[PDB]
């Protein structure tokens, strides 16, 4: 029933999906790569590449079946995707030791993790005649209305789906399958809203979430607030920086710090939401000079990832991200990149509500902002390899 | 390679007999104008017998299955021919009744110790038997035999599925018949009480592509039989196999190929030939055969044992002015068949030809003039009843001649 | 290592048999130039017997399982030869009506305690009876005695998933007989009221790999 | 999943003897027709 359920889901497929889908059983591995960092380069690239038109269509197929229901799925995940950069055990090695499974319940205990790609998964256990390359077992339960799309193999039957939340390990326990000590991990789907390349849809989602902000404003703390950010804004950053009110107390700009917190506080953020704002190293402690900007050799990828994945952030001044992921001239030579997770009811604005130029849809954030890192991630930038950073912000 | 072997035919005459038998009473009475008072009393026998001349009786046959291959087959399924005069009565395909599972090289399906299976439906359900017409009954009741002929054997072979199964539905032999056939060579050697069949790649020279590796017949043999060296000649487990000791059997195109090439050749052996596609060789080991050395097998004794020179193909010739005698008992011969005696002769110096007296059945008289190199003669008898008389071969000759690789091989 | 044995055979002869009796009454009359008036009255009896001298008789035969292994068989199929004197009457593979779900090591096929189960039909679907002719059943009733051979058994065995799962379906057992038969030994040990026989693997020392 | 009805494999049999298990039977005869019910009765002794 289930290869006869494939085939009338795959019979309805048009032609273009048709071939994505049988260049998809051969190569696999690029696509999917491909699929995973491919909204982070400029307007050009994208329109660009060799394979855009592969991952619309595979995307578009995917989306088109939905389940009306939630369900399990089982498969086979790296530990470094959890930023876990130890081994659990060997390929040839049979157990676990108990110091393993503490460390990596321990790396593991309170943190999202974020799934951008196509995955190959199962909907029953992975029994006799399957494969395990890695230790770990995900148990995972997708939500309603998420896309599944079953393809026929040239023997059995496989499903694909494409990833677009953030995952939670609820309870890790130790098993054994046919002689060998596995890691199963119960997960869960946190939902949240991201757009990775309809910069169009966040902007129309902005406005008809936070036109009508603007009205909720008292005449004198709008116009601040409208001036401010239109001219003052690296002012105010500049002193706050410095933890102005704590070395020259002033109140010409405590005045304004309160104006626009307030204004902010008026009105959160209803749904969970993600923005993408390029960071510099100033803001990590470091400088354009200093050799750790060089994130070619992979010394300086694990030594910055030893000592910054994982840890916290503070930001004394304003937090201004993009809703948009795509890379602007702007922001061109910054080799970080930050991907916060924004939970719902927390204060933001819209700062692109307002007409007029207000900004690369600019959302603002409360100072003293705290942030916590969960895994970094490196994609290739033409000759140079870029650097990501997974963060939420937590009250 | 799987045959099918008849071992007896059992006939099934349809015909339909009756008998009757009544008996009746009666009684009459007569007013003329007298009258009159009748008693009456009767009896009656009958018998009958119908027939129909469309289908008059039924046949069965019991069957064997053998393998004299390299691999298993899996699920055999055979199809057969019956042939009484030169009219196919009908073939048949094995049903799910006559259908072996295994069948492993060397053995026999069903198994050595069990009793030959029947073959006596031809549909596919196996609820029809198989007829036969009124003449034909007549035919088999004149003292005609049914031959059975196999045209063609189904099977499986066994492969590893994505686990470690071993799976065979779908294997199927006959995707890979033509395919080996059209691109190897096939040498068969016959023994005593067993026969071994295999194939053999062989190299195209027409095709400067064909990357596979050449090989000569004696080196072919070799791989196929997994026969071993001793002293450079072949023993397949202690029979030698060497061209000298053995009866080698071509088609005509294989003969004519190995003509041709011999005369181009150096060391003129038969084994140094180059194996080519298509070839047909029959290696038949002798029943008896000496080679003055090592190896004897005959149950009487030669009269002249003199094996001190190093003469012969290999180091002996057992040959002086003196004659040699030799008797087969004929209680170790087969009934019925056609034997072979041969061996090697030589006159380094011009002489007299040897006479060959053979007496089995036949007294014969020959005559053979060696060369300056060793050739052979190979005449041939045949033995009587299994318990007649003995059978003497002489060889009365003068000239100091010479001889080796005496061998008495039959022959079908 | 599974077996059939025969318990007992029993023989349908396939004879008709009809039987009449009639009744008849006459009257006559002569004119002659006399009179004269005629009553007749009779009666009368018939037997018959026909016999078909291709299919003269009928066989069924009550066998069992057994199994002497070390591992159950599911879906019991053996194929049987039935043999007279030296002629194989019949070789019949095993329908639905004779297929064995279970037979564990040691155990047989009725249960004991049941009685042995009808082998009398030959066709694929169970609707053609065994025949024999008319020589072999004269042979039959003159004390001669028909022989149940064994030649082979199909079987299936259970492949159980991780969540405890047994399949039995397409695991075919003849798909090892000819692989475990190359590389093992036989070992056969007969006590008295049970019998056991297995397979051990044994080295080929030939082959240095 | 793309809105269409399937009837082939979707037997009764599988959900008889479940639906007798745990329900109660309840007839209404009127005049002119009959009608029969099932309605998932509550267990007291299972606390879950
Ligand atoms: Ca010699």
């Amino acid at each position: 029933w289930e290869r006869k359920e494939a085939e009338r889901i795959e019979q309805k497929l048009e032609r273009s999906e048709k071939e994505a889908l049988e260049s998809y059983k051969k190569d696999s591995v690029e696509i999917s790569k491909y699929s995973q960092t491919r909204n982070y380069f400029y307007d050009y690239q994208i329109e660009a590449n060799s394979r855009e038109k592969e991952y619309k269509e595979l995307r578009n197929a995917i989306s088109k079946n939905k389940i009306d229901k939630p369900m399990y799925v089982y498969y086979f995940e790296s530990p470094e995707k959890f930023a876990f950069n130890k081994v659990i055990r060997t390929e040839n090695q049979n157990e676990i030791s108990l110091e393993k499974f503490n460390e990596f319940k321990e790396t593991i205990q309170n943190k999202l993790f974020k799934q951008d790609g196509f995955k190959d998964i199962s909907l029953y256990e992975p029994g006799k005649g399957d494969e395990k390359p890695t230790p770990l077992l995900m148990h995972l339960k997708l939500p309603r209305n998420t896309g599944m799309l079953p393809y026929t193999n040239t023997n059995n039957v496989s499903t694909l789906i494409e990833q677009g939340y953030s995952i939670k390990i609820d309870k890790i326990v130790r098993i054994v399958i046919d002689g060998k000590h596995y890691i199963k991990a119960e997960a869960s789907v946190v939902s949240s809203l991201d757009f990775k390349d309809d910069v169009s849809k966040g902007d129309s989602w902005g406005k008809a979430n936070y036109n009508d902000w603007s009205n909720k404003l008292t005449p004198n703390e709008l116009a601040d607030v409208n001036d401010y950010m239109r001219g003052g804004y690296t002012a105010i950053n500049n002193y706050l920086i410095s933890n102005g009110p704590v070395n020259n107390p002033n109140p010409e700009l405590d005045s304004k710090i309160t104006n626009i917190e307030n204004a902010l506080k008026r009105e959160p953020i209803p749904t969970n939401l993600t923005v993408y704002r390029r960071s510099g190293p100033q803001e990590f402690g470091l400088t354009l000079t200093s050799p750790e900007y060089d994130f070619n050799k992979l010394e300086n990828i694990d030594a910055f990832k030893s000592k910054w994945e994982g840890q916290a952030l503070s930001y004394p001044n304003f937090i201004s991200t993009s809703i948009g992921s795509v890379n602007m001239s702007a922001f061109a030579k910054r080799k970080i990149v930050l991907r916060i997770t924004i939970p719902k009811g927390s204060p933001g604005a819209y700062l692109s509500a307002i007409p007029g130029y207000a900004g690369e849809y600019e959302v603002l954030l409360n100072h003293g902002s705290k942030f916590k890192i969960n895994k970094i991630d490196s994609y290739k930038d033409g000759t140079i390899t870029k650097l990501i950073v997974d963060a939420t912000l937590i009250p | 390679i799987v045959g099918v072997g008849m071992e007896k035919l059992i006939i099934s005459t349809n015909e339909h007999a009756s008998t009757d038998q009544g008996k009746t009473v009666s009684r009459a009475t007569t007013n003329s104008k007298s009258t009159a008072v009748q008693d009456s009393n009767g009896e009656s026998w009958n018998t009958g017998l119908s027939i129909n001349k469309g289908e008059s009786a039924y046949i069965n046959a019991n069957v064997r299955y053998y393998n004299t291959g390299t691999a298993p087959m899996y699920k055999v399924t055979p199809t057969t021919n019956l042939v009484l005069d030169g009219d196919t009565l009908s073939t048949i395909k094995a049903q799910e009744n006559q259908i072996g599972n295994n069948l492993s090289p060397g053995d026999t399906y069903p198994k050595k110790g069990l009793s030959p299976l029947a073959l006596n439906t031809m549909d596919q359900f196996s609820s029809r038997l198989i007829p036969i017409n009124y003449d034909q009954l007549k035919k088999l009741d004149a003292g005609k035999q049914i031959k059975l002929e196999t045209t063609q054997v189904s099977g499986n072979f066994g492969t590893k599925n994505s686990s470690g199964q071993i799976v065979t539905e779908g294997n199927s032999w006959s995707d890979y018949i033509s395919q080996i056939d059209s691109i190897s060579a096939s040498i068969i050697l016959d023994t005593e009480n067993e026969s071994y069949e295999r194939r053999v790649t062989a190299k195209n020279l027409q095709d400067p592509e064909d990357k596979t590796p050449e090989l000569t017949i004696g080196e072919a043999i070799e791989k196929a039989f997994g026969a071993t060296k001793k002293d450079g000649l072949l023993y397949f487990n202690d029979i030698p196999i060497d061209e000298s000791c053995v009866e080698l059997i071509f088609d005509d195109n294989t003969a004519n190929k190995i003509k041709d090439s011999l005369k181009t050749l150096s060391d003129k052996k038969i084994y140094n030939v180059k194996l080519e596609r298509g070839m047909n060789i029959l290696i038949k080991t002798p029943t008896y055969f000496t080679n003055f050395d090592d190896y004897n097998n005959y149950p009487s004794t030669w009269s002249n044992v003199n094996t001190t020179n190093q003469d012969g193909l290999q180091g002996s010739a057992n040959k002086l002015n003196g004659e040699t005698k030799i008797k087969i008992p004929m209680s170790e011969l087969k009934p019925y068949k056609r034997y072979v005696f041969s061996g090697y002769s030589k006159d380094p110096l011009t002489s007299n030809s040897i006479i060959v007296k053979i007496k089995a059945k036949e007294e014969k008289t020959d005559y053979l003039v060696p060369e300056q190199g060793y050739t052979k003669f190979s005449y041939e008898f045949e033995t009587t009843e299994k318990d007649s008389s003995n059978i003497e071969i002489t060889l009365i000759g003068s000239g100091t001649t010479y001889l080796d690789n005496l061998s008495i091989t039959e022959l079908n």
